[PDB]
């Protein structure tokens, strides 16, 4: 898939808070495929220039830069969020979406892209967050489940805390999540594995199943910061 | 994942 949690609906949020126009130039952060910056082109015509540590990933981007008529606004690049290959005051805005909570050194990263935006600049966040206490159980099943250990203690407190050194909160909606019913999980399981196995559906199961009890205790904040 | 409308 390759999107911010949310989605068209996360883009929306950022071109509205964010004030995203056709006079933007947006750093598209661990960019995937680049859905983030391709989808603000198409519904506002800004330019981009995306990052990401996957080669052919990048290139999926470019490609469907080139297939949309919109390779000379919207350009991709292997680099890593700790090392920008930008100049100072390159962006208007920076599509952070979920990644600060994944990329290897966070705060050097979030230095980079205070470094890249330009004055007053936007970072726009998507980011998952604990709302609730959650036992060391259930995230050591999440650990063992898909080699990732959360950190419970990632709150809204300490995001806050994290990017209010060098920004200033803007705008901030936040959505509780929620888990599925076994059947419920089960179904979409199934649905995906037989029409888009047992082995697959077992494993899927297995992997899933701590993740959707995760949900209960998390949320989803959708944040503009602005460069201070 | 998670559906906002
Ligand atoms: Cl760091």
């Amino acid at each position: 898939d390759n999107t911010p949690p949310g989605a068209e609906y996360t883009i929306d949020y950022w071109i509205k808070h964010g004030c995203i126009n056709k006079k933007s130039h947006l750093l598209d952060l661990a960019c995937s495929t680049g859905f983030s910056s391709r989808e603000c082109f198409k519904k506002e015509g800004a330019s981009a220039e995306g990052i990401d540590i996957s080669e052919s990933a990048v290139m999926v981007a470019n490609e469907k830069a080139k297939k949309l008529k919109a390779n000379n606004l919207l350009k991709y690049y292997v680099a890593d969020a700790c090392d920008l290959p930008f100049e100072d005051n390159t962006f208007t805005h920076v599509l952070g979406g979920c990644n600060f909570a994944f990329i290897q050194n966070r705060l050097i990263a979030l230095n980079e892209t205070h470094r890249c935006l330009n004055h007053m600049g936007s970072m726009c966040i998507s980011n998952f967050y604990y709302r609730r206490k959650i036992s060391d159980k259930l995230i050591n099943d999440v650990y063992n489940a898909i080699n990732f250990r959360p950190n419970p203690l990632w709150t809204l407190e300490y995001w806050h805390q994290f990017f209010s050194e060098r920004f200033t909160l803007v705008s901030e909606e936040n959505h509780e999540m929620e888990s599925q019913s076994e059947d419920e999980l089960k179904a979409d399981i199934y649905d995906y594995i037989f029409n888009r196995q047992n082995v697959f559906f077992e494993r899927f199961l297995k992997i899933r199943r701590p993740l959707n009890i995760q949900r209960d205790y998390q949320g989803v904040t959708l944040q503009i910061w602005r460069k201070k | 994942x998670x559906x906002m409308x």
